[PDB]
């Protein structure tokens, strides 16, 4: 479940229900959370690493 | 005569051996890719292999 | 305390000294040492592996962190080129030897 | 033989065993464990150093074994990611 | 999980270790041997049956081993280079 369930179109929803091109989206938008979540945390490290 | 004749490869392993024979014969050493820090998207002709996504979010 | 092998030159977290030579070695390279050749590495005594007496005291403290050194990839790109020049070092002295 | 550690579940060079419930650790984990949290790690009883029964008993590139850490330091560490995802969820 | 009787090389259905040589015995046959000598047939120690502490507990190659891998071949290096260095020294 943690792996077949994604939000698409504002809502949870399973994954293998979707139309393809929406899957590419939501998994596109997905992995974009993540890069979110790595430069949130790299701009801090650089700040304390440049101190 | 009154020294003794080097063995240049002493305790070495095959591994060490082909290795040495690399910089001998002046051949650059290997390097690790370190892309995956930056980790670029897939395009829309990769998108359709399903662990070609999963290896991005996995990384 | 702090100890340095006389094999490698490095730091030792396990220092020894054989009973035939004052010099001080990490105990796995020694041991090593002898399983080859059966030989003090500095004195040609011939040495056992029974004939080496342990310093209980406290072994050398960790080298501090570089800046660089604070992520385990960072790290292993450090282990790399730290690698290459142990190697580079390595053939230099074969080289030198010849000449 | 193969041993298992019960604190990594990896096979493990130097398999030591607790007097305090029998479960096999890595020496350097529970060590550290002991040193940390003073329990036997599965059976949650005291535990001290002393009580710890020891088991009886290639290469191949440096620039490949280099590969090797690298792919595996990134599974073990996605594995503590999904386990700290999968523990908030 | 399963183990080999250092009795005998057969498989273990109720582990136990001797506490001087970390052998693994199966119950049934290290009892009947602190019974009749009280000793195990490798280390030949002494040996009680307060001791018989049981036993009740991936696919890569786990990290501790391969930075052994990367310790042993450095190693090598060493004496090695040593040996060079001795010689060259010299």
């Amino acid at each position: 479940c943690t792996s077949e369930i994604i939000l698409s179109k504002d809502k949870f929803t399973r994954i293998a229900i979707l139309p393809r091109e929406e899957q590419m989206k939501a998994l596109n938008d997905e992995f974009q959370m993540y890069r979110g979540w790595m430069n949130q945390r790299a701009k801090r490290a650089a700040k304390v690493e440049k101190k | 005569t009154h020294l003794p004749v080097p063995d240049y490869d002493a305790f070495l392993t095959k591994c060490m051996l082909k290795e040495m024979d690399r910089m001998k014969k002046k051949e650059e050493m290997g390097k690790l890719d370190m892309s995956r820090c930056e980790l670029p998207a897939p395009s829309a002709v990769k998108g359709v292999d399903r662990k070609l996504w999963a290896k991005v979010l996995r990384n | 305390m702090s100890f340095v092998c006389g094999i490698s030159g490095e730091l030792t977290e396990d220092p020894v000294v054989s009973q035939v030579s004052g010099h001080i070695f990490d105990r796995r390279l020694i041991v090593k040492f002898i399983a080859e050749n059966g030989t003090d590495p500095i004195s040609h005594g011939e040495l056992s592996e029974d004939q080496l007496v342990s310093l209980k005291s406290g072994g050398t403290g960790s080298a501090p962190r570089n800046v660089s050194g604070t992520s385990i990839p960072s790290l292993l790109k450090m282990l790399q080129d730290e690698w290459d020049t142990v190697m580079l070092n390595s053939f230099s002295l074969r080289q030198q030897l010849q000449i």
